[PDB]
RNA sequence: ACCAAAGCUAGCUCAACAACAAAUACAAAAAUACACCAAAAUAAAAUAAAACAUUCACCUAACAUUAAAGUAUAGGAGAUAGAAAUUUUUAUCCUGACGCUAUAGAGAUAGUACCGUAAGGGAAAGAUGAAAGAAUAAAAGUAAAAAAAAGCAAAGAUUACCCCUUCUACCUUUUGCAUAAUGGUUUAACCAGAAAAAAUCUAACAAAGAGAACUUUAGCUAGAUACCCCGAAACCAGACGAGCUACCCAUGAGCAGUUUAAAAGAACCAACUCAUCUAUGUGGCAAAAUAGUGAGAAGACUUGUAGGUAGAGGUGAAAA
RNA sequence: ACAAACUCCUAGCCCAAUACCGGACUAAUCUAUUGAAACAUAGAAGCAAUAAUGUUAAUAUGAGUAACAAGAAGCCUUUCUCCUCGCACACGCUUACAUCAGUAACUAAUAAUAUACUGAUAAUUAACAACCAAUAAACCAAAACAACACUAAAACGUUUAUUAAUUACAUUGUUAACCCAACACAGGAGUGCACCAAGGAAAGAUUAAAAGAAGUAAAAGGAACUCGGCAAACACAAACCCCGCCUGUUUACCAAAAACAUCACCUCUAGCAUUACUAGUAUUAGAGGCAAUGCCUGCCCAGUGACAAGUUUAACGGCCGCGGUACUGACCGUGCAAAGGUAGCAUAAUCACUUGUUCUCCAAAUAAGGACUUGUAUGAAUGGCCACACGAGGGUUUUACUGUCUCUUACUUCCAAUCAGUGAAAUUAACCUUCCCGUGAAGAGGCGGGAAUAAAAAAAUAAGACGAGAAGACCCUAUGGAGCUUUAAUUAACUAUUCCAAAAGUUCUUAACAUGGACUAGCAAUUUCGGUUGGGGUGACC
């Protein structure tokens, strides 16, 4: 008949919002996704991922932020970051190394000399220099990290022509953004994820993953091993 | 195993599925009631 | 408490015309019967000297009339009063206009009485149609000669 | 197996009519010389049982209540007594019922 | 002699004519607090075409009635479907009944008992008399009245019941049935052949006949003669179902002891959960049980309350 | 001589029959006139049941049969004799609860008497329980006796500020022996404390037949039983195989498995924002394959795919001849292929031959294990091969144990049979209901030829009544259905694709919607699957 989702909250509070799941299920109660459910129940922990965001909207200038604790999320892959400054406390996502008290820069200013930068740093594109190795990379400016979130894996800026940059992406598809996107110098948190290994099907119930269907099904046209030109680079400049 | 006993008894989800306001909430709902009033039923909704 | 298998189904019309000349001659062979069984009577006036149903009683027997009586007159209203009064007033007797003749009253009476102006009446009516022509059209619309 | 067919009334009769599924006729039936009703030569009359049960009955709800409760019991022996007795001396030293009925006919004394 | 049997009424058919007052959509019948309201998309198929794909009247609308006419046309040019131009129609009054009597006629004494979670299904019955402010002995089945070698149960007969003598139950179905083929315990009440083109028969009037339109080289007009009952699996539309079970989403609740550094999809073994194997049971105690015996027993564990997904679908550690 | 429906004779109303087709009469209704007590001419129809596993009602038979229940004695509620799902709440039921009274007959599957039938009258009393504020702001920091930790990351609110009618007594749930299963059902039912302090009776009375059910004991022997050591044991232990790796999950009601899942390993497809995936972002997320670990995973892009000609097998799928030569063939020739089956393993849970050969195993083995092994129809992610650890899986041996068995026996309890209550089921043309051998629609209680034979009960046994149950699930036939699959034949909607118009603008473009006509696919529709045949299929024919 109906349903109303969880994600109601106007507020960015830093204390654990507690979270409904949905197990496959659209708004209409029926399975959309297969294989979804079951999980240890979780509470969420909201993100900031626009990283430079003026505090009091009258003072516009550059960030220093502290790094009090760095903790496991069930949400995300990657770990989580607590990070205050002024008044404002946020969860940010993690990079490698970051430990308990530590201190990190964000600023949007776009210097020619560029700067060399920690991995708790977060600059413009444009002010990076040429070889770096960023995550947590934003699309169009203003609009907060999309791109390259996931546990320990990072991009690398390639070149620049006419005042924007070109970024590789994990997948190595490379993509066209603007000199002004903000982004995080470094690898994301907790590199290991990839070589855990899950012991019993009961992990898999814990991770919240059902079991697949029983039902026996040719490999179809679709199965072999495809070697395709790798896809065209992306561009997020727009022509005037 | 042994069957028969297929019906739980609740009262709650009694009024709930077949009570006079889910009748009344959808348009083929209010049709139950009207067949069941042009029949002339004692009991026109659980 | 099923349904009937077939039964008798809507309201059902029985309806069929005899051809006109049939129902004339049956007509005219009533009448024949009635003649010659001498059981049909030709009177003139019907003024009845008094209303009193006893009168028309006395009057069938004293002429042997036989048991149930039918009158037929030319014209509804023109019938005279005391005729109509005293005859209203009975079952065995009957009284009708020329209009209404018909062969199963005639049948039903075991005696016919006939006004004169009723004759000249019947026989008219009755002996035109030998002489007819098959109808064009209805025969209320214009014709030459019939009305 | 289901029987083959309904049987007729004929075979019924037979066969519930024999001399053996008849009740027989019972010739030790006597009168009781006290009361006159029917008894069994070898059986007790029931008419007369009945009226030693009641006082049977009787006297022993008096010997219920000379008696205090469930487990108490007397060790001497018993003897009951009727209006107007007193008791002999064999019968002295033992336990007393008394009992408003004069002594009843088919009761002795002895 | 029991059990039974009989009434004539309740009412129906078809057709003309034209007790407030309060309480209620909270989980209806609960006086009273911040909202929201409200919504719409061709009917399909069963079936005809002896199959089945184009096609298949009636099923929505009003238009009626007599004709033009089953004609023009439309059709796997098959099955079948089917107009119009143009023509006809006198008033009301005048209501009843070759309609049913309690297995009929309404399903009805009732949408009630009862059966269904629910949409929905859906019964049975009454009988004296003026007065109860008077107390026929006829169906089957039995009783009065067990049964005496032998045989489709009777028949020919006899002084005589048997005893003699002569005879393959009845329907249906088949080439052929005593068949050991089907059907039926028995009684009562219900329970199955409808059409008028051509024809024949009987009459009317006749080169014409029909109470309008038509047909006519003896024809026309009228009457009378005619073609069953019960059964699928299906298919299509719209409702109602997740109180069982499948899987989820909320919110709760259990898991003693013993062993081990250990809550480790570890041991042992209760509660609790399953259902291995055998015997009982088979119109059962039970539309899946009981007795023994078994597996698991801090986990992909069991379990309570409450939501959700609905049949062209759902759900599925696939057993269609 | 005796023998017919034939033919005489004496009289007549004067010569058989299924499907179909002609005729004459009439039963019972109603309507026209008559008729008067049953009517006779017409006209009309719901117009005539010995048969549908017909419908309803009622009666039998099976049958007084199957099956049902109340521990003893007394002074009448008091002692005894035995067994243990007990008291609350939640949900759910609705007066079934309480007192007095009545029970002939209704309920109890019988009685007695009554928590369950009938009448009258009463009754559960709120402090427990239900009902019972909003909006701002601070607060990263698990429950686990919680010190502190673990990974799977954990349900639950205080306090400050701003306003909140302010006022005895609101309203509502309060019984029970109870609910869901047609029943006053040996069954299904959540939670808190209990093991009795609380609850309850396994036998209506006998008798001690058979056959059945449950239990106990057994001389000598100890698997000789049998498909199998199934069941049962004064036993409870060892070993070897095949298949799955493992705990787990499934055909509620004939299959818990070798089937499914699964850790792990690999293929594909995706570069991104408000309701799924996901408040995620390629170490991520979806379609799948195959099943841990170890050693491995051979050669094949010609077909069909699928992708964006070319590329792909951890895609669908394939992976050879013919003869010559040292009994054999390393070699040789020639042919065809896109490649020519390799590493392994092997008579196998692997077409047949087939009980292959041989060794071990037993007194003897078509079983089991080990080898040889062209398996001409093994074989490597539709996975190939070894191995722990685990199976209520399948097989084999041994120990031990025993009534499985040689080869049965004794005794108890439920049934059982007799007495007393109450009282069903399928079934049934009618039966006055024998045996033999013939016959016969081809297997007879009924026919033919012989036999045998007072009449009825109760108890047994199952050879027959083609016994009873289900209009045979096999087979075939309907121009009957349905489910499933694709290269069957006709093809939409939809979801995507690509294109042309349209629409806006440029002087050739498309931001998101969005219509017309195409295309290319997916998912998907609608309908059929000819006939003859010494049954059908295959073969053959029309
Ligand atoms: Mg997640
Ligand atoms: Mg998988
Ligand atoms: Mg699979
Ligand atoms: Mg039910
Ligand atoms: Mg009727
Ligand atoms: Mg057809
Ligand atoms: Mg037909
Ligand atoms: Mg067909
Ligand atoms: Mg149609
Ligand atoms: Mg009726
Ligand atoms: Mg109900
Ligand atoms: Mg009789
Ligand atoms: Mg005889
Ligand atoms: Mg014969
Ligand atoms: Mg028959
Ligand atoms: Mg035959
Ligand atoms: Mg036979
Ligand atoms: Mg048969
Ligand atoms: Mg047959
Ligand atoms: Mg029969
Ligand atoms: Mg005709
Ligand atoms: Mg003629
Ligand atoms: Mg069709
Ligand atoms: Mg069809
Ligand atoms: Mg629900
Ligand atoms: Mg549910
Ligand atoms: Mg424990
Ligand atoms: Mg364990
Ligand atoms: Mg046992
Ligand atoms: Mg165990
Ligand atoms: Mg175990
Ligand atoms: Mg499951
Ligand atoms: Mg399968
Ligand atoms: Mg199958
Ligand atoms: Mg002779
Ligand atoms: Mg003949
Ligand atoms: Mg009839
Ligand atoms: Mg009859
Ligand atoms: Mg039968
Ligand atoms: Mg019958
Ligand atoms: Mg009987
Ligand atoms: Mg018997
Ligand atoms: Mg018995
Ligand atoms: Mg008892
Ligand atoms: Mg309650
Ligand atoms: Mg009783
Ligand atoms: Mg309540
Ligand atoms: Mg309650
Ligand atoms: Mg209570
Ligand atoms: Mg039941
Ligand atoms: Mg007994
Ligand atoms: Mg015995
Ligand atoms: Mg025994
Ligand atoms: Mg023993
Ligand atoms: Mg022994
Ligand atoms: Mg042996
Ligand atoms: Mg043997
Ligand atoms: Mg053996
Ligand atoms: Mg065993
Ligand atoms: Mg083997
Ligand atoms: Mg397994
Ligand atoms: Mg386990
Ligand atoms: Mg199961
Ligand atoms: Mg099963
Ligand atoms: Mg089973
Ligand atoms: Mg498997
Ligand atoms: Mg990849
Ligand atoms: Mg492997
Ligand atoms: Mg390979
Ligand atoms: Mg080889
Ligand atoms: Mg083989
Ligand atoms: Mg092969
Ligand atoms: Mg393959
Ligand atoms: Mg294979
Ligand atoms: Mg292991
Ligand atoms: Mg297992
Ligand atoms: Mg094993
Ligand atoms: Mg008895
Ligand atoms: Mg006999
Ligand atoms: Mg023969
Ligand atoms: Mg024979
Ligand atoms: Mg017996
Ligand atoms: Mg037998
Ligand atoms: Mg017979
Ligand atoms: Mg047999
Ligand atoms: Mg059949
Ligand atoms: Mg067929
Ligand atoms: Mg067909
Ligand atoms: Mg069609
Ligand atoms: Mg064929
Ligand atoms: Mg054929
Ligand atoms: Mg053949
Ligand atoms: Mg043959
Ligand atoms: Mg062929
Ligand atoms: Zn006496």
């Amino acid at each position: 008949a109906t349903s109303v989702s969880w994600k109601s909250r106007t507020k960015y509070t830093v204390m654990p919002v507690k979270m409904r799941k949905s197990g496959g299920r659209n708004h209409t109660g029926q399975i959309q996704v297969h294989g979804i459910g079951g999980g240890h129940k979780q509470r969420y922990r909201m993100i900031d991922f626009l990283r430079f965001r003026p505090e009091h909207e009258s003072k516009p200038g550059p960030f220093e932020e502290k790094v009090i604790a760095v903790r496991y999320d069930p949400c995300r892959s990657a770990d989580i970051a607590l990070v205050a400054g002024g008044n404002r406390k946020r969860w940010i996502i993690a990079t490698e190394n970051m430990k308990a008290g530590d201190t990190v820069l964000n600023s949007d200013h776009i210097g020619r000399m560029a700067v060399a930068a920690r991995e708790g740093d977060a600059h413009p594109l444009g002010a990076l220099p040429v070889g770096t190795l960023i995550n947590n990379v934003e699309s169009e400016p203003g609009r907060g990290a999309q791109y390259i979130r996931a546990a320990g894996t990072c991009g690398v800026l390639l070149r620049k022509v006419n005042g924007t940059a070109i970024i590789q992406l994990p997948s190595k598809r490379q993509m066209q953004v603007l000199e002004t996107c903000i982004a995080t110098v470094g690898r994301v948190s907790n590199v290991d994820h990839n070589k855990r290994v899950i012991g019993k099907a009961g992990r898999n119930r814990w991770l919240g993953k059902r079991p697949n269907s029983g039902l026996w099904q040719r490999k179809g046209g679709w199965a072999g091993r495809k070697i395709r030109p790798l896809p065209p680079m992306k561009s997020y400049v727009k022509l005037p | 195993k042994a069957r028969g006993n297929e019906y739980q008894p609740s009262n709650i989800k009694r009024k709930h599925k077949h009570g006079w306001v889910r009748r009344l909430r959808t348009p083929t709902g209010v049709q139950v009631i009207l067949r069941r009033m042009h029949k002339g039923r004692k009991s026109l909704s659980h | 408490g099923g349904g009937v298998a077939h039964g008798p189904r809507g309201p059902t019309s029985y309806y069929y015309m005899l051809p006109m000349k049939v129902r004339v001659q049956g007509l005219k062979v009533a009448l024949t019967v009635k003649l010659a069984q001498d059981d049909l009577h030709i009177v003139d006036s019907l003024e009845l000297p008094t209303a009193d149903p006893q009168y028309l009683i006395e009057l069938a027997r004293y002429r042997r009339w036989g048991d149930s009586v039918l009158l037929v007159d030319l014209e509804h209203e023109d019938m005279p009063q005391n005729v109509v009064a005293a005859t209203s007033g009975l079952k065995t007797f009957n009284l009708v206009p020329a209009v209404g003749l018909n062969v199963h009253s005639m049948l039903k009476h075991q005696t016919l009485v006939l006004t004169l102006p009723t004759v000249a009446f019947l026989e008219e009516k009755l002996l035109w149609h030998n002489s007819r022509y098959t109808p064009l059209y209805p025969f209320r619309l214009p014709y030459c000669d019939f009305p | 197996a289901a029987p083959k067919n309904r049987r007729s009334i004929e075979v019924n009769r037979c066969r519930r009519r024999n001399p053996q599924k008849l009740i027989k006729v019972k010739n030790n039936i006597d009168v009781c010389p006290e009361c006159g009703h029917l008894k069994q030569k070898h059986i007790l009359c029931g008419y007369c049982y009945e009226k030693v049960r009641k006082e049977t009955a009787e006297i022993r709800r008096q010997m219920g209540k000379q008696e205090g409760g469930p487990f108490r019991a007397p060790t001497t022996e018993t003897v009951v007594l009727y209006s107007g007795e007193t008791p002999s001396e064999q019968d002295q030293g033992k336990r007393i019922i008394e009992r408003e009925r004069k002594r009843p006919s088919w009761f002795t004394q002895n």
